[PDB]
């Protein structure tokens, strides 16, 4: 059923997820970079995209590609 | 259109209203006041006292 709905190598793209007491929360960063196999030895802190009162809970996660 | 008020037609709302462990998605609009700077008040921003 429908629910609930929202709108908004050469580059390293970092994302966090985490749910808290109904709400689901996003941060991310984007950074050039200089390696393939592994990420980058150094530091930046990821910025919060959103966070979401959604409810829902979770236990599995997949990648779309 | 010519029946008797208790044979007429009504049209019914009836809101229901939910509350759980779940947040609320659902509020009253808040109001905001004009801005005083300079001057020692009471504020509130957001819900910030
Ligand atoms: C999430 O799981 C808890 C039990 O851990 C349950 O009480 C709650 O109703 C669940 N929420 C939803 C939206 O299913």
């Amino acid at each position: 059923n429908c629910t609930f709905e929202y709108v908004s190598f050469k580059n390293l793209r970092e994302f966090v997820f985490k749910n808290i007491d109904g709400y689901f929360k996003i941060y991310s960063k984007h950074t050039p970079i200089n390696l393939v196999r592994d990420l980058p030895q150094g530091f930046s802190a990821l910025e919060p995209l959103v966070d979401l009162p959604i409810g829902i809970n979770i236990t599995r996660f997949q990648t779309l590609l | 259109p010519t029946y008797g008020v208790g044979y007429q037609p009504y049209r019914v709302v009836v809101l229901s209203f939910e509350l759980l462990h779940a947040p609320a998605t659902v509020c009253g609009p808040k109001k905001s006041t004009n801005l005083v700077k300079n001057k020692c008040v009471n504020f509130n921003f957001n819900g910030l006292t």
